[PDB]
């Protein structure tokens, strides 16, 4: 309320292990798993939609 | 420090048992003798820029492979550069000052761009000390010329490149040279010194234009940032009864968190002010001045009357113990002034530029109670008090008043 | 290229008495035929300047030498617009065309160059 | 460099925009022109002829082929006006420069109304050209092949691009292997992009510079001989002729202007002193 | 080759040690004593602090004025700090008032009056000097940095102690607290300058015999620190100068580490506006900053603990508007050291500090200073030859392999102090931890 | 000077999508705005792909 | 509409004993409801402040006034991305609404009206 050496409460918050490798790492596979589908939905978006560009079916017949 | 010679340069070193070598060149050419307005400080601050055979920028560079370092200062007599080494890195060191003294390319981009910033924030660091301007300003008032030059550049009277150059041919010569080894064998030394500055310029003893005259008077510098005042008298014959006078009357504690028993510090009692009893010896004249600053102009203003009460009360008696005091106070004081690096090679700088012996601090007088009043009593019954207040002047005190 | 590889390449040529013999001719007919000195310029008004060591240089050229350099561009770019060459005194004569701003450049650059060099040291 | 650079991607913008629409007519040399040009493709290797087939949207150059031209031809002059603005955007920073190569800081005038008048001068130059083609002349700078409609069967007698492609076609008849002629025709616009470290002045421009004059009036003049050969027959003596000059459009941005304006900076230095 | 450090111990096991200097007429005797303000919990935090305003209010023998008067009669001066995990003492004097200055100091520790009326009168010092430091930005800037690193734990509290403590701290407990941390295990009388080592030993014989032993004796230098990634931000428009330190977790004094954080600390090393050689330095970092006018000054820190450390830099700047490019900067210059510093700046480093550290001991009082620092911190003073070798095998292997997991990607804690709105939020200076093309 | 700010065309792009000072508080109704160009760049993509095959 | 405008309606409702019976019940209800008071503001803090007229009351508030307007606009903010109220002395109390904004740009704006007024005066 007056002395700012004082840190606000913070311990609802903080985890006891956030130094670790361990912790690290598990939000790295968040972000690691979020950038794999991402990469692979963008793989099946650009091959199926530019395969309209490929010979069609009446072309092909 | 075995005083030598050494291709008619002076050259004195003290050899010791250290890793670490202070290698000092100390030049006659303090601001006492400045051409110029702010020439010496100039001079000093060109110090280890571009020469003819290595770059600043490649000095800089090297010192850094040998974990060097550079201190460099200018007092009211000398020109002080100092050199900070392994003591193997000896020769490289000689050869740098050579280099410096003999090579300088004094050009005009360097004393825009490097030299004139970094003196002119020099100087805004030290003024940010109310206390440092006012003893300044009291040394104006009271010597005008010579003693009485700024030491600093300042803004209101430029420095020129041609001031510059000529001020360094008569500065950078072997008459005004000397050497001085902390650290340093003594024959290895002068063998270095005499190989490397033999192509020195012989030039002549660079000389203060007019003799040291004394005055009285009032400065009053408005700032906005502390407060300060000096009470100063000029001394016509300089004597070692002064030290141990500034010492006896002291003003700094010699505890943390106290006051101290000393009676310039028993004049701050009840009040945020410090107070410091000094004296200067420049040879041909002296300054004993007693600064005090604080936040509050009341309190300095009131902390004055004391202290020149204090000053009239020694005047009167001095008792035994204060005078042991005084003499123990002393003997310290030149003891660590001799140790510091800084201040040690102005020492020896003295008594190889001019010929004032130093006076070893096993070696300081003892002066009886008879002694340190009678000194006391010509400072208070002084015909030419000086006074040099800072920051909220017309609230400060006026010499008529003290 | 830099001004002090040219300027160190030129002073090669100049020691050198046949190749001066071959090369000094050639080089003042290349600059009457160039025809930078009927415009009033001088050849180191021409230098690229938009570049940091340029800029510096130019910085730390002495106020009257930046003051007659900036007259001599406003001058051409005069004469340029209006389709004009210069004549009688705006002319430079070769005696004029003074290599001012090359102690400069090469200063700037020395250091430029020491300071690549030093940031590459191996202590051995 | 960089409204330089950015510069060299509009002229290809250009290139592609015009081919394109060109093939829109669908007369012979629409059909021609597109199926030898899109041939080039084949070269890249291992996949050329699927990346054809698929540009094609089929085996050959048909219904597919045209439909698709018309909408990147449609969207591609958007694109250039884009690349046009950011390269104007990238020479804000420094402004125009000057017929001199010194700088304007020292001397500048507004744009308006001193470049717009100016400008209407060579505006209405330009409409007057215009107006002598479009209304008099229209077909001169046309094919009379394109008003025949495209024949898969048929084949014209000499396919040729529209004239501002022949130096670049000529360029890659010089190489006689097909994928070397695609890369070297390629590379020949792609080399522009090194101009800014093959030139070792230290001088900007030509206006001072008697030798890069004529250096640059032989590389303009050998860039239309090219042009030239690029709509002859295959036959003697052009057939070497046209390797020549290929040789000569490379040379001055690998060996010549290096050379000349490293001679040209010493000249000047040693000439003045 | 500097003389040899000597050293004994008494029966209590109090430790004496010295280097002798026959060059100099000056001499520090003090006591160094492994305890600080680490040592308080919660309700006394402040104690320490107190304790050294009283240490010098008046003993069982002399008042205060009798003891001012005492060491004026000396000549030289008496000095104190506290510090988190380290307290001292000491005399400076002449060669021959050393006996005095010894009598006076043992008086001080051992036998204070620490009377409720002096207590008093301090509590209302202590209290100013808690709006006072405010002026002080590098100290503000570095207690925040502690605090928000070592979040609720003991490294992290002030050495001042709440306004709360001031106020309610007692004879009692600063004698408790004294009594427990205060003993001879944990002290060491050292010597400096014109000292001589058996006549040291003679007079803490005399002097501080009767000392309590603690019931555990632990070896000097014994201490579980959780770093906290987090930050403070003190923004003051009206202040010039922004402030800003940013550090991670570093090394203990006796971590395998110590030297690698060294060198890696000598690579970006220090910086000064106001000092010419500043813009002629080899450090990268102080190449951009030079030349952009980023900052006037930074400072690179390797701080140490018994347990823990922090490892950062401080800076100062007017520039506004660039915060972010300093700031950005900076830690693509830490960035380097993982990925591309090589033998080039690890030798250049290595040069450097090996006259460093031997170039710091310049005065009978860094020289004391330095002895007991070693000695309350490993135990033992190091020789130089062995700091010669240490050094030496820093390789640069060794200095990627430290930053890659020390610095590459980790959480900082950081404190900004002044106009730092163009310091960007956490994130944005935490993704400057790594490089993306690496 | 960082790269994004020096450059002009990346500086550009910084003052839009970078660096952009924006409220600390924007709700998700301050999420149109982006949805409305994924769904210009989506209309722009499947757009010109149909222009290749209507007549 | 102009802060002027506001006040001066308000003063004659408030003269008004039937209006003011009447009004000033509501005004009180609908201030609860309004729920500013729950994220800690004050009435002033919400008056829009990108105005030439604004811009010149907020620079003339007293330095203290204007740091804690800061810290309240900080502060609401705070809870607005956070989605929640204030609590316990965070929130507005009735008798801390008080009006410290409103005679800033009262002063501002008769001067602007007046101006106003002056710029179309005719000399009878
Ligand atoms: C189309 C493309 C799909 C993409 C979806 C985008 C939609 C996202 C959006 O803008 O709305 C989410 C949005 C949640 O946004 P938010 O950032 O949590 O709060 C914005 C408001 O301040 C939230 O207002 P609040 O904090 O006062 O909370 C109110 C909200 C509760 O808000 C929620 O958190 C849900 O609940 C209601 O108002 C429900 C109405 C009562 C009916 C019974 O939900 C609503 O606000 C719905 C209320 C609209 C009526
Ligand atoms: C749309 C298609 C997106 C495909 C993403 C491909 C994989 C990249 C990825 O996941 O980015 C993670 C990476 C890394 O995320 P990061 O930046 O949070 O991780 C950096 C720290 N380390 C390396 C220690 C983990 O982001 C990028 O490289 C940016 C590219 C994203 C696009
Ligand atoms: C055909 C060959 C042209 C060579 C030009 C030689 C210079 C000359 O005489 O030009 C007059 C002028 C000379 O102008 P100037 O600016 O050099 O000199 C002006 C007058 N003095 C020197 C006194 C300041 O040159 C131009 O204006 C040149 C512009 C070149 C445009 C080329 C278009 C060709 C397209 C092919 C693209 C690939
Ligand atoms: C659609 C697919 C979503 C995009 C996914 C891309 C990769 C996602 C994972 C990559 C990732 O998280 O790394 C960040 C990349 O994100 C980025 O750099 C992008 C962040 C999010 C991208 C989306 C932006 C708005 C989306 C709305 C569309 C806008 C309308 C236009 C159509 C780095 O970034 P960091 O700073 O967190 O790194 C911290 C240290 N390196
Ligand atoms: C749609 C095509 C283009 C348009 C509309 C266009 C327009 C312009 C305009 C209006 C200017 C400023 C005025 C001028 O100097 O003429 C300019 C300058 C410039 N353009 Fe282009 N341009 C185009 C294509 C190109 C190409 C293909 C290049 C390079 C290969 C190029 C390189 C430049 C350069 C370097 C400048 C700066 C020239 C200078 O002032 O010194 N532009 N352009
Ligand atoms: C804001 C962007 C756009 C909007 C809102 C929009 C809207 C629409 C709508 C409502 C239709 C009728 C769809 C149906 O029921 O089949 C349509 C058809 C079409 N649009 Fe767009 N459109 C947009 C952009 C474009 C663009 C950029 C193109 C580029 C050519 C384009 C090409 C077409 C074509 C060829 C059709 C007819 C084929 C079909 O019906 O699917 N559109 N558009
Ligand atoms: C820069 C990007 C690199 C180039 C991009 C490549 C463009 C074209 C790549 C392949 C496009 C066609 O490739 C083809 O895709 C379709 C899906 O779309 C796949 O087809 C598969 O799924 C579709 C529906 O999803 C089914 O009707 C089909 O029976 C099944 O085999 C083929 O297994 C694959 O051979
Ligand atoms: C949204 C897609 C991303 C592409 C960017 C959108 C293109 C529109 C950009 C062109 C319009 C000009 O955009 C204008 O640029 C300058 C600098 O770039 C911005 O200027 C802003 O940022 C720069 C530094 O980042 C500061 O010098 C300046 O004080 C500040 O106002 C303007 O606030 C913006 O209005």
């Amino acid at each position: 309320g007056k002395s700012t050496y004082k840190i606000p409460d913070f311990t609802p918050y903080l985890k006891k292990d956030r130094n670790t490798d361990a912790n690290r790492l598990f939000s790295y596979f968040m972000i690691g798993s979020f950038g794999m589908l991402s990469a692979a939905g963008a793989k099946a978006t650009v091959q199926d939609f530019l395969s309209n560009m490929s010979a069609s079916a009446d072309v092909l017949a | 420090f075995s005083t030598a010679e050494a291709a008619g340069v002076k050259v004195a070193a003290q050899d010791g048992q250290s890793p670490i070598s202070d290698l000092s060149v100390v030049l006659r050419g303090g601001s006492r003798y400045a051409t110029v307005p702010g020439v010496s400080h100039i001079l000093e601050k060109f110090a280890f820029q571009n020469t003819v055979p290595k770059s600043a920028l490649r000095f800089v560079r090297e010192l850094e492979l040998f974990g060097g370092k550079l201190y460099t200062h200018t007092t009211r007599e000398h020109i002080v550069l100092r050199t900070q080494f392994l003591k193997q890195d000896l020769p490289y060191f000689v050869d740098a000052f050579a280099n410096v003294l003999k090579e300088t390319k004094f050009q005009q981009f360097e004393l825009t761009e490097r030299v004139a910033p970094v003196a002119e924030l020099d100087l805004l660091k030290r003024e940010s000390d109310p206390a440092f301007t006012a003893l300044e300003a009291a040394h104006e008032v009271a010597f005008r010329t010579g003693l009485g030059n700024s030491v600093y550049a300042q803004g209101y009277s430029p420095v020129t490149l041609e001031d510059v150059k000529e001020f360094a041919r008569q500065v950078y010569a072997k008459q005004n040279v000397a050497v001085v080894g902390n650290n340093v064998v003594p024959a290895d030394l002068q063998q270095l010194v005499g190989t490397a500055f033999a192509d020195l310029q012989e030039g002549s003893k660079v000389t203060q234009a007019g003799t040291t005259t004394l005055h009285g008077g009032e400065a009053r510098v408005r700032t906005s940032t502390g407060n300060a005042l000096t009470i100063a008298l000029p001394i016509a014959e300089p004597k070692p009864v002064y030290h141990a006078l500034a010492s006896f009357l002291g003003g700094p504690a010699s505890m943390p968190w106290s006051v101290g028993a000393s009676p310039l510090a028993q004049a701050t009692v009840g009040t945020h002010t410090s107070v410091k009893a000094t004296y200067h010896n420049y040879g041909d004249a002296g300054l004993f001045a007693i600064t005090i600053k604080g936040d509050s102009p009341a309190e300095i203003s009131q902390v004055a009357h004391k202290a020149v009460q204090a000053l009239k009360d020694t005047g009167a008696e001095v008792t035994e113990e204060q005078a042991a005091r005084a003499y123990a106070k002393s003997k310290f004081a030149a003891a660590e002034a001799f140790e510091n690096p800084d201040s040690s090679a102005s020492v020896i700088g003295m008594e190889l530029l001019s010929g004032v012996s130093r006076i070893a601090p096993e070696n300081v007088q003892k002066f009886t109670p008879a002694e340190l009043s009678e000194a006391a009593a010509q400072l208070s019954a002084s015909a030419k008090p000086v006074v040099a207040a800072v920051g909220q002047v017309h609230a400060l005190p006026f010499a008529d008043e003290l | 290229a830099s001004i002090t590889s040219v300027v160190k390449t030129s002073e090669l040529i100049l020691k050198s008495p046949l190749l001066s013999k071959i090369v000094v001719p050639l080089a003042k007919t290349y600059v009457k035929f160039s025809g930078y000195r009927q415009l009033g310029f001088k050849m180191n008004d021409l230098i690229i300047e938009e570049t940091p060591n340029m800029q510096l240089a130019l910085r730390r050229l002495p106020p009257t030498e930046s003051y007659d350099r900036v007259y001599r561009l406003i001058r051409a770019t005069q004469f340029s617009l209006s389709h004009k060459l210069a004549t009688g005194n705006d002319i430079t004569k070769p005696e004029e065309d003074d290599h001012y701003l090359i102690p400069y450049i090469l200063d700037v650059e020395a250091e430029a160059f020491e300071k690549d060099a030093l940031d590459n040291l191996e202590v051995v | 460099v960089l409204p330089w650079s950015i510069g060299v991607i509009i002229f290809l913008l250009l290139i592609i925009t015009a081919f394109m629409g060109y093939v829109l007519v669908f007369g012979q040399m629409s059909l021609w022109g597109a199926t030898v040009i899109c041939n080039l493709v084949s070269a890249i290797p291992w996949l050329g002829e699927d990346i054809v087939h698929f540009l094609w949207g089929g085996f050959s150059v048909g219904n597919p082929t045209l439909q698709r031209f018309f909408a990147l031809h449609y969207l591609m002059p958007f694109v250039l006006a884009v690349f046009a603005l950011l390269h104007l955007i990238a020479l804000h920073t420094a402004g125009s420069s000057n017929p001199l190569g010194i700088t304007s800081n020292v001397d500048k005038l507004s744009m308006h109304p001193y470049y717009s008048f100016k400008d209407l001068i060579t505006v209405f130059a330009f409409l007057l050209m215009f107006t002598l083609f479009v209304f008099f002349s229209p077909d001169k700078l046309g094919h009379p092949d394109n008003y025949i409609p495209a024949n898969p069967m048929v084949t014209p007698a000499s396919i040729v691009p529209e004239w501002y492609l022949l130096p670049f076609y000529a360029i890659l008849r010089a190489i006689p292997d097909k994928l070397g002629g695609v890369i070297a025709m390629v590379a020949a616009i792609l080399i522009l992009l090194i101009l800014p470290i093959v030139d070792r002045s230290i001088i900007r421009g030509n206006a001072f510079k008697p030798i890069s004059k004529l250096l640059f009036g032989f590389f303009i003049c050998n860039f239309l001989l090219l042009g030239v050969l690029g709509q002859v027959h295959i036959e003697p003596p052009f057939i070497v002729l046209g390797q020549i000059c290929t040789i000569f459009y490379f040379s001055y941005f690998l060996i010549l202007l290096p050379m000349v304006s490293t001679i040209e900076n010493i000249f000047f230095y040693i000439g003045s002193l | 080759v500097s003389p040899k450090t000597r050293t004994s111990n008494l029966k209590n096991g109090l430790t004496i040690a010295s280097e002798s200097n026959p060059l100099v007429q000056t001499a520090t005797v003090g006591v160094w004593i492994d305890a600080g303000s680490r040592n308080e919990n919660a309700y006394n935090n402040g104690t320490a602090h107190f304790f050294e305003h009283l240490a010098f209010k008046g003993t069982d023998k002399r008042s205060q004025h009798q003891l001012e008067l005492d060491i004026e009669n000396m000549g030289g001066h008496l000095n104190a700090y506290t510090s988190r995990e380290s307290t001292v003492y000491y005399a400076k004097s002449f060669k021959d008032d050393v006996p005095k200055s010894v009598e006076i100091l043992a008086d001080i520790l051992q036998h204070s009056k620490l009377a409720e009326s002096a207590i008093d009168r301090e509590r209302e010092v202590i209290t100013r000097e808690l709006e006072e430091v405010n002026k002080q930005y590098e100290e503000v800037v570095f207690d925040h940095l502690h605090a928000t690193a070592f979040m609720n734990q003991p490294l992290g509290r002030t050495i001042l102690g709440p306004r709360e403590n001031i106020q309610t701290i007692t004879n009692t407990e600063l004698r408790k607290f004294i009594t427990e941390n205060y003993t001879a295990d944990r002290m060491v009388l050292v010597g400096a300058g014109a000292v001589d080592h058996d006549a040291l030993v003679e007079l803490a014989e005399k002097y501080f015999s009767h000392l309590p032993s603690s019931q555990s004796p632990v070896p000097l230098g014994t201490p579980i620190p959780n770093f906290v990634g987090s930050e403070v931000r003190l923004r003051d428009d009206t202040m010039p100068v922004a402030h800003i330190a940013i550090a991670v977790e570093g090394v203990s004094w006796t971590s395998e580490d110590y030297y690698t954080a060294l060198v890696a600390q000598a690579i970006i090393g220090n910086y000064d506006r106001a000092v010419g050689t500043s813009r002629h330095q080899g450090s990268r970092l102080s190449n951009i900053v030079s030349e952009n006018n980023l900052a006037n000054s930074f400072q690179s820190f390797s701080t140490s603990y018994s347990d823990t450390g922090l490892w950062g830099i401080y800076l100062t700047s007017e520039n506004t508007t660039q915060i972010d490019d300093l700031v950005h900067f900076t830690l693509k210059e830490w960035n380097r050291l993982s990925t591309s510093v090589s033998n080039l700046q690890v030798e250049r480093a290595k040069s450097q500090l090996k006259a460093g550290l031997l170039l710091s001991l310049d005065g009978t009082t860094y020289v004391a200073e330095d002895i007991g620092r070693q000695l309350t911190t490993l135990g033992r003073r190091v020789t130089p030859a062995e700091v010669e070798a240490k050094l030496e095998a820093v390789t640069e292997h060794d200095v990627r392999a430290w930053a890659q997991k020390t610095l590459y990607d980790k959480d900082i804690a950081l404190v900004g102090l002044g106009p730092i709105e163009g310091l960007y939020d956490y994130n944005r200076i935490r993704n400057d931890m790594s490089m993306m093309r690496w | 000077m960082a790269l994004r700010k020096k450059n002009s065309l990346l500086n550009m792009a910084n003052s839009y999508v970078l660096d952009s000072p924006q409220p600390s508080n924007l709700n998700y109704f301050w999420n149109f705005g982006s949805l409305l160009a994924l769904c210009l760049v989506i209309q722009l993509a499947t757009g010109i792909t149909l222009a290749m095959h209507y007549t």
